[PDB]
């Protein structure tokens, strides 16, 4: 088969991520969906779209959504870009050659921050699962995983090798000793979430849910447990929403610091922090009226040391920001907003006055976007493309360059079409208005106010183009002719129900209209004849398509399935269930019975109309695919979605016993090696110090598991099971029994792991010598005789030491119970009433017996 | 006397004897103890 | 009764009720009357969640303190924080670690600072400590830690106090027979520990 | 060696809203894991017949011959 693929994607400038700024104002790296694009603020031309080397839609593209980019981060000097995606992976690229250097999957959910540290070679990454991982770049390895937060890492701040400090989407800020990787000090920052973190070395600043911004003093050289990071006071903002990024600078040329808190909505609150001279010369002024009350006033600091500044607003909702500074009169701040647009503002400040009632944007890159989701896409014969938006941004892109060359202002526009000669656009809006535009001249040929009483929903030209059909939610369809280049309403068909799709056949034959009442009706255009009524879809029914032979129609709806109908008798053929949310649009190919359907769950799907298979399952969008349009000839198809994207699609095993034996042999070899080393040390310290042994290096596996040999043998002796322990001890020969006795003799000098394994040592040792008693008492060596005596003394001392406190506790606890009894048990002198009282007050337990 | 279940609700008391507190268990042992309780319910 | 919107029913009175006067400052003191008996309901949600969030703040500080003590060593203040937070597995770990290092180094069975810290805890703390010792004593493994803790309680507290604490007989009657079971088992271990002595007398008869 | 059930579960994990792939896979595993409708001899130096299919064509042939007579 001649399958499909993706040629190019565009329409996005700023997506659901952050932005990094690079100096030459300068350029900007930001996110498109799953690929990063670089822009020069000066002009705004797309100078780079760094993308994955595999086209989404190819043979090896995997069966899921692609990983949306979610955090840009840049190493300036050594020229790297660490970008991180929504599945958790981190790709590190060199910006010179634009290839992938490092892949750093690691995480389990989407990631929220990156940071290079010690400028090169180290990258720390925080994610929507609460881990935060340190990575080395010279080893390609996750070094450390700091794991104690609970919800989602909202920010952190590190210095090199000793201290990190993170704050997460619970209420908690944490300080991490990066030598031990244990959390040192934990506070509750804000009572809900904690969304911000910034610090200029003395003061730390955090923000939470609503306007309460908290100043902290971190004293890194502190020694107390609670008090490495203390809280110094709160203050307020003007926004009652989530401040979610704070960032600082030190402008030179005096020395000064500025920080911003961007908000959820539309607003960045900028702040100047002042200097120690005006701290000292402002302290007395609030210390006026002359001291317990004045000390309470001086303690209740934030408004003192912090100074608000020019509160920069924007038109849309703010997603990310970053700035640069010179002279303290060029706080030059780039800002990517949600409705895709970047904006380069710059506030001046004459070091006392900010010299403006409201700041000024110096650049704005917004030409290659829409600011809303494209509710309708269209195409020329083959050359141009039509994108229809809610703000009014009709845009005429071109296929061969992916640049909008022509754009207008219409309104809440949901459907549009071209006109068959090209260079002319019809469009209908969500109120009762229709509009006409062109390509060479300006916007409005004419608008028709009161084109319909209510929301228009779908229009269609005839194949010659002179006559178009508009169906609207005022329960009417209308017909319009082109009189000479103006619209002529002549007839109108009022239905009982809100018509929401129209279509004609591609040979002027049928008019199929989709009603809100779960059905479609097929009419004859030449008679308004009411040929057919196709029924049985069971929810209101979206896009129709008529085939090129005018024999076969498709019918999409919100029932998550498309139905194929034969138009000769109105008989159904398939009812194939696609698309688990809602099929928004469905379109045939030009010459074939193959078709495409794009749906509300971020997927387009390629089907055939003969076997009714799914030919292909294309997976490049991220959100609700609102429209798609096929070429008139040739058959390449464009699809446009809710993530502001427009994309083209073209054609192409030991056991117990022997484990204990090998553990015993290496353990006792290490043990008597160290004992020979100690005898060598005593002889070369008691004799002429001219020589000694060189070095016994400790065993590989013993230093690899970090265990003394007694502990190594002790845990493998633990790890054999009780059912095969009497076999594990019976398999081993008498030489291993003798070195087992050496092992027990050494282990009851370390009285820590003697007392934690007393019954195990007793059981194993007594079975060993009880089984090997005949040979043991025939061995003739005073070393083993002294060994047995030493083991006997230390073992029996440990056992009598534990049963001493056992017997003590028995007699003490029964004394306690008995003195409680003789204090207040009861008063019976008569033995029969006494025994009946004790029988009524006894402990009962009921048992299931068999008779 | 035999070690039943805990008389609190932030506590987990196995019949071994080892009482664990839910505020002191990490999330790995929380998932592991939940699956183990699911096994002992399912039998 | 009076009910609020739906959640948070109020205790009300015994019988019928034609009364609601809630209209002080924002919605300040509410008054509600039965046949005769009045009720004066207090305030807005402004401090009963503040004391809850500040005890959450205190608890998350002392939990981190307990983690730092358990890491760096320091078993006495770790013990009293585990007893204050009631973290029983951590309490078993601090007692087991301190007991093992007590066997290592060298009247006193833990270190002196920790068994003084056991000597100065009050009634409900030692009743939860002895409940922990009760259900550790049911093992034959974790029973030595329970016996050392029972022993230091017995030799550092007053026996009349320990008897007259309400609840200290349903615990000590639970753990007398388990200590007797362990006494029988360890005594039989000492009994069968004399095969070493028999093997030594054979090894000396060997010449 | 290993069970026909274990090999059948392995074949289902091997083969894994298309229809004809499932028609092909189901027919393939049916005519593979049905060994009693072929006949196999032993090569003294192997599917040598299809008994049920030969039987049904030999009896349908004489069935239509009998109805014709």
């Amino acid at each position: 088969y001649q399958r499909f693929e993706q040629a190019a994607a565009f329409g996005v400038i700023a997506s659901n991520a952050n932005c990094v700024w690079i100096p030459a104002p300068g350029q900007l790296i930001t996110s498109a969906l799953e690929d990063v694009n670089i822009w020069d603020i000066k002009t705004g031309d797309l100078v780079s779209k760094l993308s994955d080397g595999l086209p989404p839609g190819a043979s090896d593209a995997r069966g899921a959504k692609p990983a949306e980019c979610t955090y840009l981060e840049a190493h300036k000097d050594t020229d790297l870009l660490a970008v991180g995606y929504a599945d958790g992976v981190i790709k590190v690229w060199d910006l010179m050659s634009k290839t992938v250097l490092l892949n750093f999957n690691g995480h389990k959910a989407a990631i929220t921050l990156l940071q290079f540290d010690g400028t090169g070679t180290r990258l720390i990454s925080g994610s929507k699962d609460s881990n935060i991982i340190v990575w080395d770049l010279v080893g390609e390895v996750g070094l450390y995983k700091l794991r104690s937060h609970k919800d989602s890492i909202t920010g952190f701040w590190c210095q090199g090798e000793d201290w990190l400090i993170s704050t997460s989407k619970d209420g908690m800020i944490k300080l991490w000793d990066l030598k031990t990787h244990q959390c040192i000090e934990t506070h509750i920052a804000h009572t809900g979430e904690c969304w911000g973190l910034a610090v200029k070395d003395d003061l730390l600043i955090t923000t939470g849910t609503d306007s309460q911004v908290k100043i902290w003093k971190l004293d890194i050289e502190n020694d107390k447990m609670g008090g490495k990071l203390t809280e110094m006071g709160i203050f307020e903002k003007q926004s009652k929403q989530r401040g979610l990024k704070i960032e600082f600078i030190t402008n030179s040329s005096d020395k000064t610091s500025f920080f911003y808190i961007q908000n959820a909505d539309k607003t960045i609150e900028t702040f100047r922090i002042r200097k120690e001279e005006e701290i000292a010369r402002g302290l007395k002024k609030r210390e006026k009226r002359l001291l317990t009350e004045e000390e309470i006033a001086k303690s209740i600091y934030s408004s003192f040391i912090l100074h608000p500044f020019q509160t920069i607003r924007s038109l849309y909702k703010i997603k990310s920001a970053s700035w640069t500074t010179v002279s303290s009169s060029k706080l030059e701040l780039v800002l990517t907003t949600s409705s895709n647009t970047i904006e380069y503002y710059s506030i001046p400040y004459e070091k006392r006055d900010p010299t403006s009632p409201a700041p000024l944007k110096t650049h704005t890159i917004e030409l290659q976007g829409q600011r809303t989701d494209v509710r309708s896409i269209d195409i020329s014969d083959d050359n141009k493309l039509l994108a229809t938006a809610s703000n009014g941004s009709l845009k005429i892109w071109n296929i061969k360059t992916h640049k909008c060359i022509r754009t207008f202002e219409c309104g809440y526009a949901l459907t549009c079409k071209f006109l068959p000669g090209g260079l002319l656009v019809i469009l209908g809006t969500r109120n009762g208005e229709l509009q006409l535009f062109d390509l060479a001249s300006s916007s409005l040929l004419d608008t028709i106010e009161d084109a319909h009483d209510a929301a228009i929903w779908s229009l269609d030209l005839t194949s010659d183009g002179k006559r178009l059909v508009t169906g609207s939610a005022d329960k009417t369809v209308k017909f319009w002719d082109f009189k000479v280049l103006k619209l002529h309403h002549d007839t109108t068909l009022e239905l009982t129900d809100d018509i929401l799709c129209v279509r004609v056949s591609p040979d002027d034959r049928y008019l199929a209209i989709s009603l809100l009442d779960n059905t479609v009706k097929v009419f004859f255009l030449d008679s308004m004849k009411f040929y057919l009524s196709l029924y049985g879809h069971k929810l209101p029914v979206l896009s129709i398509d008529i085939s090129f032979d005018s024999k076969m129609i498709i019918t999409s709806s919100a029932d998550k399935n498309i139905k194929i109908w034969g138009l000769d008798f109105g008989d159904c053929h398939k009812s194939l269930f696609a698309h688990q949310d809602s099929i928004m649009n469905v379109k045939f190919l030009p010459q074939s019975h193959n078709f495409f359907s794009c749906s509300k769950d971020a997927v387009v799907k390629y089907w055939d109309g003969e076997k009714f298979e799914c030919i292909q399952k294309l997976y490049a969008h991220q959100s609700e695919v609102w429209a798609l349009a096929v070429a008139t000839d040739g058959g390449f198809v464009v699809s446009s979605s809710h993530d502001h994207s427009i994309r083209i699609w073209e054609e192409t095993s030991l056991k117990a016993g022997e484990r204990l034996m090998e553990a015993l042999d290496l353990g006792i070899a290490e043990i008597e090696g160290l004992e020979a080393y100690n005898r060598d040390m005593k002889l070369w310290q008691r004799k002429k110090l001219g020589e000694a042994p060189i070095k016994p290096q400790g065993n590989a596996v013993l230093i690899a598991v970090n265990k003394t040999p007694e502990q190594y043998i002790m845990d493998t002796l633990l790890r054999i099971r009780m059912s095969q322990l009497e076999d594990a001890l019976m398999v081993m020969p008498f030489s291993y029994v003798l070195k087992f006795l050496k092992f027990i003799d050494t282990v009851m000098q370390n009285k820590t792991l003697l007392h934690s394994h007393l019954p195990l040592i007793c059981k194993n040792l007594f079975f060993i010598i009880k089984f090997n008693h005949k040979e043991l008492v025939s061995q003739k060596n005073e070393e083993l005789k002294l060994q047995i005596n030493r083991v006997k003394t230390e073992l029996r001392s440990a056992l009598k030491s534990t049963e001493d406190d056992l017997g003590f506790n028995v007699q003490g606890l029964k004394f306690v119970k008995q003195q409680w009894n003789l204090r207040h048990n009861y008063e019976f002198v008569d033995e029969y009433d006494q025994q009946e009282k004790e029988s009524n007050s006894a402990r009962k337990r009921v048992f299931g017996t068999v008779i | 006397y035999n070690v039943g279940k805990a008389e609190k609700d932030g506590e987990i008391r196995l019949k071994n004897g080892v009482a664990m507190s839910k505020e002191e268990l990490t999330r790995e042992d929380k998932n592991r103890l939940r699956r183990a309780l699911k096994r002992k319910r399912s039998k | 009764d009076g009910l609020i919107k739906c959640l948070k029913t109020l205790d009300g009175h015994n019988n019928r009720l034609w009364a609601l006067s809630t209209m002080n400052d924002g919605d300040m003191i509410v008054s509600a009357d039965a046949d005769g008996v009045f009720q004066f309901w207090k305030d807005c949600t402004e401090q009963e969640i503040e004391e809850e969030q500040e005890k959450a703040k205190l608890q998350v500080e002392q939990e981190q303190s307990l983690q730092n003590y358990m890491s760096k060593g320091d078993w006495t203040n770790a013990f009293l924080l585990a007893m204050t937070l009631d973290h029983p597995m951590r309490l078993f770990n601090v007692l087991k670690r301190a007991l093992g290092e007590s066997r290592s180094r060298q009247e006193v069975i833990f270190n002196e600072e920790l068994d003084q810290a056991i000597s100065i805890l009050n009634d409900e703390q030692l009743i939860l400590l002895m409940k922990r010792c009760r259900d550790w004593n049911t093992n034959a493994k974790t029973h030595t830690i329970a016996q050392r803790t029972i022993r230091c309680i017995l030799m550092h507290h007053n026996i009349a106090k320990l008897s007259e604490i309400p609840g200290m007989v349903k615990i000590v009657d639970a753990i007398i027979p388990y200590t007797q079971r362990h006494f029988t088992r360890v005594d039989n271990l000492v009994e069968q520990s004399y095969i070493l002595d028999y093997a030594l007398v054979e090894m000396d008869k060997l010449f | 060696a290993g069970s026909q059930l274990k090999n059948l579960k392995a074949a289902l994990k091997a083969r894994g809203y298309d229809r004809e792939e499932k028609k092909k896979a189901i027919a393939e595993i049916r005519e593979e894991f049905n060994p009693f409708e072929i006949k196999a001899a032993r090569n003294k130096r192997i599917a040598v017949g299809k008994p049920g299919i030969s039987k049904q064509i030999g009896e349908e042939q004489r069935k239509r011959a009998f109805e014709a007579r």
